[PDB]
Order: structure tokens, then C-alpha cells, then sequence
């Protein structure tokens, strides 16, 4: 077919460059195709829905139950019980036994050997 | 032995949680950790010594394991072990239930089975399993004709579409979604949060949404649904514009208004959640702390509306986005540093700062976006894919023509339909550019992959919502258009008369809608304008004086960003043709000369 612009001569012509629109596009990314995923993720998340369940309990004042309180490396199923608790991927910040009852305290000095909490990643 | 009271025992073990809590924000090494996960197992053992030492009665009993399950299910990793917990609370219950009101604690083990713990498994099988005993529990409830327990099996059904969700059966959601919606009464907080959460999925996976969930969507009353809600509503209205790129303006009034009269609800409700009362005895808790915080929310959409104009790049609206996207990131890390308690578990604002930590990541990313734009070379991976993205293009800037890494990034199958697209048109791009200028010999190699690359971008694009999107749909035509017409390839490929009639006539909307002096409307996407008033300049005009002026605006619009020289250079041949024909001596001769520059330029 006959164009005027291929017919006529021109600066470049001769040269090692485009001559059609479509040429020129093979060293340019379609850029302004401006990605937008997980933008509407980041709406929806962090998101939790929950039942919250507020009774109280143990309010009988003359209630007289009291409570007795002296109380693996390999594949099993025992380590079901065991607690794992849960690494996290942060730092919340950049001693916390301050502000807890004396009661409180001294329960948590007398099983001190039962704090060797193990804090594993996922 | 050494005795304590029941109650002191369960007020102990709720001391060492809610101390817990209140130091959660202040964990900066492994000594703070140690401690408290300490205190949490401390407070978990002191539950534990209520259920194996005591007598506790039904309501007790459901009480102290909720408490204590709860943290087993947000501290630890122990699933089985917080199932069989409820498990066993359950059947307890259902021994009672007949003599005792226990409905409610039932419902909530139910939620903990169903809900919670499969969430947080976070594991395919479990899933499976969640799903199946839901859907049985639903039919179960819906037979019954009492009103408390059509509710319930209501909010069942939903945690049944959030398992459908988490297992990927986009068909199954969309179908629990209506089934679900329609039974909802109308206009009712309840109905319009489900349709959020429909949307939003919708959004997420970037399928098209129906009529009427947009319909739903508008009609969301703020003093029905509450303004934390209603901000939820704003947020969507404006990913939904900026997923389609549609005009903001409307939608950033809103939120403006929005914000004067409903800031002090979201700042005095800050922490305390959204509770939607669905029945006496039935309320839902609902939690989005990006969206229902008020300085969160600011943040997040003054990153939407950033990035919205991205595209604009190197006027008035680009340079919003070079200012505010270090306001964001700025902002950003002070939200990270003054993160508070409480009460809540550490683990929740761990998850907090990872959403925070994307968000910067998508400062960044689109700040080399916006340079990529601007300046038409590459120098994040917030989300997947755009690492390798930026990569690739690096890669075809560089005349390397990058199909082999785009052909990689639209195969891989983490990677959102939007991402793998772009590849897949740049990839087509370079391989039509090439049918162009091979010889004949190559010809058979390039069609065949053009025509492939083709119908994949085809069928990607009728499922997304990017059918509906004006810039996607105008740079299809634009493509195929290029690359089945002459003068704008040597070798074009073949097409049916009634092909060409059919993408002329698209061609023929986005010209008419966006000439140099209705969704049709393109943004100013500055290589979008150009091509499509070069292709309607060539193809749909025929008056000498109207060729002129458009292909003198286009010659020079190339100079405002750039990489733009070669596209410059072919508009520059066409401008010189139609000076040539007008016999304008003095626009010849400058354009001759710039087309001299362009070489000078180019073939450095």
C-alpha cells in the first residue's frame, strides 16, 4: 500500500530507527497501566469479627470453693498439650511485673520453673 | 497444701492476661517476649486449675474455657488442643440445654469451631472440614422456625462464605453471598455489612460486581449502619473509582463531609469496635482499625487518592502524589512507633505493623512508579509480582524485549490477574513490534505468539473488572489496532472485515470522548492521549486543518515525559506529512529540524 510518509524521504530514514508507531513501542512498558493490587486488601485487613460474651461469674460472696494451686524433643502427640506460643514477626517498641498485685507476684514467683515458655515461629 | 479461693484463682488468671495486655505495646526485645508469654501462661494454667480442680457449674465452666480458648486460639499455636476444650464445653452444655438457657454459649462454641480456630489454623484441610460441618449446621438451624435461631443460622451462613473465601471457591462465594443477602432483612445494619464484605471480596479479586451489590452499596445508611461502617462504605466507594479510574471528586466531598460531622464518633469510639446487634442475645463485634480509627483512615485514603494520580505523573496531580506519599510514609512510621494498648493481644498489633510496614512498601513502590512514568526508566514487592514487574520493564526499556521475563511473571500463579496482564500486553506489544520489522523468515514465529499472547489477555480481561475500566479498554483497541493496520506496522496481522469494523467503532468512542477538544473518559495518561489522537487523527479525520492542529498537540505533548522520543520521532514523520501537504513552509522546516534533534537524540 502507498503512503506519503514511507514515499517521501526524511532525517532517520536510513537510520536504525522506528518508522511506525508500534516499532517505537518495543522499548516502552505500557507505564501508565498503573498496578492497584492489594490496595483493596489493605481495606479489608487487619479485620476481626468476633462473639463477644459478657457474663460475670464466682459473684456469690458466700461461695466456699477454694482451689489447690501446687500445680519433649521428639514428634508426639503429648506435644498437644504443650504450649507453643507465638513468635511474632515485630517488635511492639523500639519490667512488666510492675503494676500486678502482691498476690499476684508471689504466685508468679513460686512457679517460677514452670516458665520455660517455648516460643516458636509458623 | 497451698489453697487460693475460686474466684481468686479466676480474677488471678485474668490479672497476669490484662497485665499482659497492658505492657503488649512495649515488647522490644526477646527479655519483654519472655515475659509476657509468662504472664500468659500463667493466666492460661490458672484456667486450666479452675477446669481440673474444681466443680464448675455449666455457666462457669463456659465462661473460664471462652477466656481461657481464647487466648490458646490469639497467643499460641496449641489448635487441637483449644478445639477439644470447646468440643467437650459443647457436648457438656448440650446435656443442660433442656433444663438451662444455653443457647448463646452453644452458638458461641459453634463460632469458636467454625470461625475462629479455622481462621487461625489457616490450614486447606481444616477448612474443608469447617465448611462441611457449617453448611450442616445451616440447614439444620433454617428448619427451625424460631426467630433466634434463623439469626444465628444467618451468621453462620456467613462464616460459612468466609471458609468459602479462604478455600478459593469463587463461585460457591458469590453464590452464598446472594443466597445469604437475600434473606437478610432490608435495609438492616446486618445486610449492608454483608454487602461490605461482599464488595470488598469482589474488590480484592478484582471480579466484576453486580448491579445490585452497587445499588446496595450507595444506598448503605450511615445513621443505620454507623459511622464506622459507613466509613468502610466511603473507603470501598473509592477503591471501586480508582479500580475503574473514575473522577474522585464526588467521593473525596464525601469523605470531607463525612469527617466534619462524624470524627468525634470515631475518635470517642476509638478501640471499642463496631457491635452490630443483630438480635437480643445475638451481637457481633466488628473490628477494622485502618478504617474505623480516624487517623488510620486519613492515612489510607490519602494514600488511595495518591495513587490515583499516579498516573498523572508531571502535572498538578502527579505532584500531589511526590508531596503526600512521604506524608503517608511519614505518617505511617509514626503510627507504628505510638501503637497502643489496649486490650489486645500482642499478636494483634503485630499484624497491625505488618499492614503498616505494606503501606510503606506501597509508598515506595509507586514513588518508582511515578519516576518510571515520569522519566521512562526504572532505577518494594508489597504485593506479588511487582518486583519482577519493575524488573522486566528495566529489561524492554533496555531494548531487551523482556518476554521471556514477562512471559515468566503472567505465568507464575501467585500473582494478581492485574499484573499478569500488563506482562501479557507489553509482552504482545514487543512481539507485535517485532512481526513489524523481521523479516519474513522470524514472521511465522512472531504471529503465531502474538495471537496466543492475545487471547490470554482476552480471556484474563472478561473476568475482571478491568473490562469496565476506559484506559484498559482503549489501549486494547489501541494494540490491536496498531498491530492489524498499516501505516502503523509493516506487517499487519489478519483480521476479518467485521473485526475491523468492530475495533473501529471502539476506537471511534474513546477519539470522540477524548480528542484535543460519559465513561469514556481517559484519564491523562500522556502516552494513552497521544496514541489514541495519533490513531483517530489518521484513521477518523479528514479535514486538512483539524489533522494539523492534533498532530501538532500531539508532536508536542511527547516532551512532557520521558522515554518518549521514538513515539516523538513516528508522530514527528506524520506531522511533517501533513505540513508537507498544507505547504506550510515555516512548520516544515521546524519540524524537519526536530526530527534531526530526535536522531541526534535516539541514536546515541
Amino acid at each position: 500500500l502507498y503512503f506519503q510518509s514511507n514515499a517521501m524521504s526524511y532525517p532517520g530514514k536510513d537510520k536504525n530507527i522506528p518508522g511506525r508507531i508500534i516499532e517505537a513501542l518495543e522499548d516502552l512498558p505500557l507505564s501508565y497501566l498503573v498496578p492497584k493490587d492489594g490496595l483493596a486488601a489493605l481495606v479489608n485487613a487487619p479485620m476481626r469479627v468476633s462473639l463477644p460474651f459478657d457474663k460475670t461469674i464466682f459473684t456469690s460472696a458466700d461461695d466456699g470453693r477454694d482451689v489447690n494451686i501446687n500445680v519433649s524433643s521428639i514428634k508426639n502427640e503429648a506435644e498437644k498439650e504443650r504450649l507453643v506460643f507465638k513468635r511474632p514477626s515485630n517488635f511492639t517498641s523500639s519490667n512488666f511485673l510492675e503494676g500486678l498485685s502482691p498476690l499476684a507476684q508471689s504466685v508468679l514467683s513460686t512457679h517460677k520453673g514452670l516458665n520455660d515458655s517455648i516460643n516458636i515461629e509458623k | 497444701g497451698d489453697k487460693l479461693s475460686i474466684s481468686q484463682v479466676y480474677h488471678l488468671a485474668q490479672e497476669y492476661r490484662d497485665h499482659a495486655y497492658s505492657i503488649a505495646n512495649k515488647i522490644g526485645s526477646e527479655e519483654g517476649l519472655k515475659q509476657y508469654y509468662g504472664l500468659m501462661n500463667m493466666s492460661i494454667q490458672m484456667f486450666q486449675l479452675l477446669k481440673t480442680k474444681c466443680t464448675l457449674s455449666v455457666l462457669e465452666d463456659s465462661k473460664v474455657t471462652f477466656e481461657m480458648v481464647e487466648l490458646l486460639i490469639q497467643e499460641t499455636y496449641n489448635f487441637d488442643l483449644a478445639e477439644l476444650y470447646i468440643s467437650s464445653l459443647k457436648e457438656r452444655l448440650q446435656t443442660h440445654q433442656s433444663d438451662t438457657d444455653l443457647v448463646e454459649e452453644i452458638m458461641r462454641c459453634e463460632f469458636l469451631l467454625l470461625h475462629d480456630l479455622p481462621l487461625m489454623r489457616d490450614s486447606k484441610f481444616h477448612y474443608k472440614i469447617a465448611l462441611r460441618n457449617c453448611n450442616e449446621l445451616v440447614q439444620y438451624m433454617v428448619n427451625l422456625q424460631d426467630e433466634l435461631y434463623q439469626n444465628w443460622a444467618s451468621v453462620f451462613q456467613y462464616v460459612g462464605v468466609m471458609l468459602c473465601i479462604k478455600l478459593k471457591q469463587h463461585r460457591r462465594v458469590k453464590t452464598s453471598f446472594h443466597g445469604l443477602l437475600s434473606q437478610c432483612r432490608e435495609k438492616s445494619q446486618w445486610k449492608w455489612f454483608l454487602n461490605l464484605c461482599y464488595v470488598n471480596y469482589l474488590l480484592n479479586e478484582r471480579f466484576p460486581i453486580p448491579e445490585d451489590a452497587l445499588q446496595e452499596l450507595r444506598s448503605t445508611e450511615l445513621h443505620t449502619v454507623g459511622p464506622e461502617l459507613y466509613a468502610w462504605k466511603l473507603a470501598l466507594e473509592m477503591v471501586i473509582q480508582l479500580c475503574k479510574d473514575g473522577n474522585i471528586t464526588d467521593h473525596l466531598n464525601e469523605f470531607k463531609n463525612f469527617f466534619d460531622t462524624n470524627k468525634q464518633s470515631l475518635v470517642t469510639n476509638e478501640g471499642k469496635g463496631c457491635v452490630i446487634k443483630i438480635m437480643p442475645r445475638i451481637a457481633l463485634k466488628v473490628e477494622l482499625p485502618m478504617i474505623f480509627h480516624y487517623k488510620e483512615l486519613k492515612n489510607i485514603l490519602l494514600l488511595l487518592q495518591s495513587v490515583s494520580y499516579i498516573v498523572n505523573c508531571y502535572d498538578e496531580k502527579g505532584n500531589f502524589s511526590r508531596k503526600f506519599l512521604p506524608k503517608v510514609y511519614s505518617t505511617t512510621q509514626k503510627l507504628i512507633k505510638n501503637i497502643a494498648a489496649g486490650g489486645v493481644s500482642m499478636n494483634e498489633l503485630d499484624s497491625r505493623i505488618q499492614t503498616y510496614k505494606s503501606i510503606l512498601e506501597f509508598c515506595e513502590f509507586y514513588k518508582v512508579w511515578e519516576q518510571t512514568l515520569l522519566k521512562g526508566a526504572v532505577v518494594l514487592g508489597p504485593s506479588p509480582g511487582y518486583v519482577r514487574l519493575l524488573q522486566a520493564m528495566k529489561v524492554q526499556f533496555e531494548g531487551g524485549g523482556a518476554v521471556e521475563e514477562y512471559t515468566r511473571l503472567a505465568q507464575s500463579g501467585g500473582t494478581s490477574s492485574e499484573v499478569k496482564m500488563i506482562s501479557l500486553l507489553n509482552c504482545y506489544t514487543v512481539q507485535a513490534a517485532r512481526v513489524s520489522r523481521c523479516s519474513g523468515d522470524k514472521q511465522g514465529e512472531l504471529v503465531e505468539q502474538c495471537n496466543k499472547v492475545w487471547l490470554q489477555v482476552e480471556k484474563l480481561l472478561q473476568e475482571t473488572d478491568l473490562q469496565f475500566n476506559p484506559i484498559w479498554e482503549c489501549t486494547v483497541t489501541i494494540l490491536w489496532l496498531f498491530s492489524h493496520f498499516e501505516p502503523f506496522s509493516w506487517n499487519p496481522l489478519p483480521c476479518s472485515d467485521k473485526q475491523r469494523a468492530e475495533y473501529v467503532s471502539k476506537l471511534r468512542e474513546f477519539y470522540s470522548s477524548n480528542k484535543f477538544v460519559n465513561r469514556f473518559k481517559l484519564k491523562k495518561a500522556l502516552l494513552l492521549q497521544i496514541l489514541v489522537n495519533y490513531l483517530g487523527g489518521r484513521m477518523l479525520e479528514h479535514d486538512l486543518g483539524e489533522i494539523y492542529a492534533i498532530s501538532a498537540k500531539c508532536f508536542d505533548m511527547c516532551r512532557q515525559q520521558g522515554g518518549m522520543r521514538k513515539v516523538q520521532y513516528v508522530i514527528g514523520i506524520w506531522h511533517l506529512m501533513n505540513c508537507t501537504v498544507a505547504m506550510r513552509g515555516k512548520d516544515v522546516a521546524l519540524t524537519n529540524a526536530k526530527l534531526e534533534a530526535l536522531v541526534k537524540q535516539i541514536t546515541s
